[PDB]
């Protein structure tokens, strides 16, 4: 035993409050500063293609693949009840409630939020980010600044994309083969469907699921020991932390404007 | 560093953002407006209303002209009080009207079906106008009991 | 910035504010009186059911009870104490919102010519409609 | 030391964390927590329709038992049934007429007891005579029609 | 514009062909050759740890969460119809037939899938794979071998923890939280009761979707650039080509057995 | 390797996914038996199946024995035939018993119902009995 | 029974208040005489109609 037992998990509470401590103070020095308007105008540019427009590729395919199995399983579950017309409520309804901001950010932390935490450790075992406190600059205001603002401003963005190419996917695998028209599938989808309940709520939740995303791959990547090991386990380090932090505040987010 | 090939790419994918933003807006929701224009609160009393629930749509010959704020109870004659909204383009609506809640369908929602009524060479409706020509809704604990008596 | 002198301070007060995100949204995002209505046949009706006097939703149910010495259904039912001067020569008639929904307790109005308390016994009841006998009336 | 004054301080404190957040964990969403099961009755009908295992008995509305198996019998085939009644309710007649009711129109049945007036008193080890078969939806469409 | 459009297309149509190239022949050379069963229990055992026992901390804490939302969300749109008696249809219906072997493996490839990845490139950045390849011992047969068999039957040893936890954390909101026990909760739960639906088809699927991510975690760690940029681009790269894997193939999976 | 940690959870792990198969397969799926199936295969000749489908059980007074293998057509009367299959627990059968195809309420699936020429073997032939009901059939009897 | 128009939108009348329902055909079938009668028929549970066409 009882005097050594608490020796190997009491050490683990004080690195634990040091561990969170320096993610606080790093994001408020990073944010809370010199207004930098003009001269972080093509800094959020050059990082906007990295975040934005290189992880827009994977999101558009799998828009598709994520309205063809949702579309076609929910059609055999709806079988012999004469509710073939309200699939809007199922295909559009579960990927702006449930999906959407869910599926997006798992992702965004595995092409974007990855290659984030890879590309500031290898800029610290080169020691660049050491090199910029040498030429009289802030180190946190102009590499750490640009990258947290482009991703909290992509990711809500990239989330519409995730839905109307999905719901566009639903109506590609809905009017495929089985016959039905144009006319009862976009009939019951425009029911329960208003303001400040799912189009709003859901750019509400995607936000959130973008500040906590890019906050874990900001922090591992100044947070790093600059070595060969020290990238590589850094950069898996922010996938298990974000798979954490996505579904644990899903259950969070439900409670608060059910639908 | 090159900023003729990324600022092209940026206004790709704000474009594809602003159509995703137009497909989702247009094709599955059907709002279009955003005008604050405002209504006339309608009182009308009942005995049962069965299923009727919050935001419930109120037509009057089948088309959908407002829809029910809330709904409270009188707390002296114990009866159900349901409010209206009724848009002021045209309403025209006598004191010989008949109220009748009904519903779509077998397993739809319920909604207030608003009959119009005749007029002889009665008065006009206005804010607050009330009548006692309200028929209530049916379940089926009554119909299938009479059925067999 | 200082190793284990102010990354401490900042853990506690970062710590303060996700655990204040977590307390007063998860969690949670009334004198009540009493009846006693001792039943027969009830069907499929189970607790947390809505008790409506005119159709709009006032009370719950607590709990449904069984006596050893008669074995008669009783439903505990929970009504609001705004509401008041209930009539004891009317019956529950439990019906079922909709066609095919679940079934809810009811109370339907009645004529005046007492005061209802808590721990009443309504000694009028009705059964409910069962499929079972009430299909073989019609053809046996 | 500097390291251990810190080390036995938060330490339990960690360890009231996890000392919380474990009776809500442990519900209680049966009655297994004291005593699972404290009689064992035997009925048998002519078609009991689409009844399957773990099928919930009620008197009057109330859930008061479950089946466990269903066994044919191997000399007239005919359903035979088992009961898990409690200890708490056991006065029950002997003329109660065991008929099998239906709930809802989806498929699913369940058996329904009726208590009355007087006998014998009914316990683990007697079958009841005083049985009544299901009813199918083929059945009455043949002889309303005929 | 006939010759000079296609010259860079030349560049990526023989490099792509030759990408798949020794993607199938290190696997090829990895089975064919001598069994040997007493050699490689060791070392099964010791990949089992890395992959199936390290990754129990990402899939049991979160699959509660994915079974916690099935139930908040899945009561308040079935008010009209069946609020109690269908709760737990939905739940473990959907666990069962897409939910299964596709969203546990965006977790699997996040930590294990990941990590491998990293762990091969580790030994060529530091000579540690030509060292054993300058003896007599197989170098497909020391870090391949073992590391393959050890991700094929992981994920289906995976995929029922993440399903027990996904029904058990549905019964949270079934049992509590005005709910019904066991009365309506779990009486429809067993109207699956053939063995081919739900059973057959969510393993096949968990073993489909398992050699398909570890074959992309073990090429990617074997063809890298031998320096600190070239193994955090395999890590990136491999969580992005896993994910369409698992979706792409998802809709692929669906059509033959769901149609 | 110290060989004193690794071993032992790896054993937890591979326990852990033995239990969470009891939870799914054993306790909310089915019996999960050997399935040796000692059953025999029978003829029962039908005029409308109606909705039949593949693996349809059959129950004797609603208790289920088995399913249906496959359900094949002649091409010289153009008759259903269904191949149920009884195991051998119950073999005390008539030949004076007689098939109905009905319905588990109104919504679910059909199934064949049998109720109650000493026993049928492996080659036998069920008189023809009454075949399931249709919606044309009900509303053309009511009127005419 | 086969689909061969959509309905455009729903009018209403300021005096009479009769619901003018309006629809288009395509031109591939315009041999209409003027005894048809328009029916509003009931195609599924949900509780939403579609018009037919009695020729």
């Amino acid at each position: 035993m009882l005097l050594n037992a608490l020796a190997s998990l009491g050490h683990k509470g004080i690195k634990t409050l040091r561990t969170f401590g320096r993610a606080g103070l790093m994001l408020f020095n990073a944010l809370v500063g010199k207004p930098e308007f003009r001269k972080h105008a093509p800094l959020l540019v050059r990082q906007l293609y990295n975040v934005g427009v290189l992880s827009m590729l994977i999101i558009v395919v799998s828009g598709v693949f994520i309205g063809m199995v949702l579309g076609l399983q929910g059609y055999l579950v709806l079988t012999t009840y004469s509710a073939e017309t309200s699939l809007g409520m199922l295909v559009a309804l579960s990927l702006l409630r449930e999906l959407g901001p869910v599926v997006a950010a798992l992702l965004f932390a595995g092409r974007a939020g990855s290659a984030l935490t890879a590309e500031i450790g290898l800029m610290r075992a080169t020691e660049q980010l050491s090199s910029m406190e040498m030429m009289a600059v802030d180190p946190l205001r102009r590499v750490i600044s640009p990258r947290f603002w482009a991703g909290v401003i992509s990711l809500p963005l990239l989330t519409v994309i995730f839905v109307a190419v999905g719901i566009w996917g639903g109506s590609l695998v809905g009017v495929s083969w089985k016959g039905i028209d144009s006319g009862f599938f976009w009939s019951a989808m425009q029911n329960a469907v208003d303001w400040r309940m799912d189009l709003v709520n859901c750019l509400i939740k995607s936000v959130v699921f973008a500040i906590t995303v890019t906050w874990i791959s900001l922090f591992n990547g100044y947070d790093a020991i600059p070595t060969s090991a020290g990238i590589s386990r850094a950069t898996t380090r922010t996938v298990v932390h974000s798979s954490l932090a996505v579904l644990g505040l899903d259950f969070v987010l439900t409670a608060l404007m059910f639908g | 560093m090159q900023t003729k090939k990324n600022e092209i790419w940026v206004g790709i994918f704000l474009l594809a953002a602003l159509l995703a933003a137009l497909f989702v807006c247009l094709k599955a929701a059907n709002v279009t407006s955003i005008r604050t224009e405002p209504t006339y609160t309608l009182y009308a009393t009942f005995d049962n209303i069965g299923g009727l629930k919050a935001r419930s749509p109120v037509s009057i010959g089948g088309v959908v002209v407002g829809r029910v704020a809330d709904i409270t109870l009188d707390p002296k004659t114990y009866l159900p009080r349901v409010t209206l909204e009724i848009e002021q383009r045209y309403n025209h609506i006598p004191d010989t009207s008949s109220l009748s809640i009904r519903t779509s369908g077998l397993l739809g929602e319920q909604y207030l079906a608003l009959n119009v009524g005749f007029e002889d060479p009665t008065a006009i409706l206005k804010d607050g106008d009330t009548i006692q020509d309200t028929k209530s809704a049916m379940v089926l604990e009554d119909l299938i009991g009479q059925f067999l008596y």
